[PDB]
């Protein structure tokens, strides 16, 4: 609430309980390498 | 006018009785609404 | 067929799937600032 | 991971029947799935892979027509429809799970045939079933004259284990088994659904 962006994205999609962990920064595997890869200067907040 | 990205109309809505040219006196343009566009512009047209 | 595979696979999504293999929806709120104007603010706190 | 297989008895020549192949532990969507054949005592003989069953299923040259492979995602199975059963195809088939999908770090059995079920055993004839019977022979104990193979033979009811070895079983005149297990003895047999103690 501190801080101010000149935009936000909401990236919303479904995918599996084992598979949350790969919407992380730098995580590899189907869904980050394959579906929805996230930069590792990443500067936001995953929501499950 | 665009400064610092913002985009700021300033406007003024006057009765008048003319047909040609602008009227004398004097008006001031109050601010009508500021837009943080922060987009860089040079052109423009006008809707008929 | 064969290295022809269609690429994308369906998700089982049945309710009585172990948690790890459940539906979670997934909002990845992305934070852009630049050049462009901070237009999306956080709520300013104001006092009495 | 684990591939039970459920089917696996006596057929008449001609026969139809249905091998069920119930698969927990991985995302069975995922995998293609495929039936090994193996006569007893003789090698890996293919019989069939599928991955969708809207896509292309294959089938060994020997089995064309005769069989049919099928999936249930939602029930996590894989179905095995056998129908004009012929002579040869008395053996043990094992469910196994086909990866054809790669994924980037995770490197798994990409087209290796990585997890094989314990396997069924059909028998494609028109004989008819017969109990065992033990003859006790280092001490020993004979299961003789028993149809078809297999036949769970041990001593002590697993009790005592070291030095316990079994021979298989041969073909004879009259089309009966017989092992001996040498080192009481206790011979189950499935499909006679016989336990006896000697």
């Amino acid at each position: 609430n501190d801080l101010c962006f000149t935009n936000v994205y909401a990236d919303s999609f479904v995918i599996r309980g084992d598979e949350v962990r790969q919407i992380a920064p730098g995580q590899t595997g189907k869904i980050a390498d394959y579906n929805y890869k996230l930069p590792d200067d990443f500067t936001g907040c995953v929501i499950a | 006018k665009n400064i610092d990205g913002y985009f700021k109309i300033y406007s003024k809505h006057t009765p008048i009785n003319l047909v040609r040219d602008l009227p004398q006196g004097f008006s001031a343009l109050e601010p009508l609404v500021d837009l943080p566009i922060g987009i860089n512009i040079t052109r423009f047209q006008t809707l008929l | 067929g064969f290295n022809c595979y269609f690429p994308l696979q369906s998700y089982g999504f049945q309710p009585t799937n172990g948690v790890g293999y459940q539906p979670y929806r997934v909002v990845v709120l992305s934070f852009e600032l630049l050049h462009a104007p901070a237009t999306v603010c956080g709520p300013k706190k104001s006092t009495n | 991971v684990q591939l039970l297989e459920s089917g696996g008895g006596l057929v008449q020549p001609g026969g139809s029947l249905r091998l069920s192949c119930a698969a927990s532990g991985f995302t069975f969507s995922d995998y293609a799935m495929s039936w090994v054949r193996q006569a007893p005592g003789k090698g890996l003989e293919w019989v069939s892979w599928i991955y969708s069953g809207s896509g292309n299923k294959y089938y060994a040259d020997s089995v064309k027509g005769r069989f049919t492979i099928s999936r249930d995602n939602s029930k996590n199975t894989l179905y095995l429809q056998m129908n004009s059963l012929r002579a040869e195809d008395t053996a043990v088939y094992y469910c196994a799970r086909f990866p054809i999908a790669r994924t980037s770090n995770s490197q798994s059995s990409y087209d290796g045939m990585d997890v094989w079920g314990q396997g069924t055993l059909v028998t494609v004839s028109s004989a008819s079933t017969k109990g065992p019977s033990v003859f006790p022979l280092a001490l020993g104990c004979l299961v003789k004259d028993y149809f078809p193979e297999p036949v769970t033979v041990s001593w002590n009811s697993g009790a005592l284990t070291s030095g316990v070895h079994t021979f298989p079983a041969v073909l004879q005149s009259s089309g009966l088994y017989s092992l001996s297990s040498v080192v009481t003895c206790n011979v189950d047999h499935k499909p006679s659904n016989t336990k006896v103690d000697k």
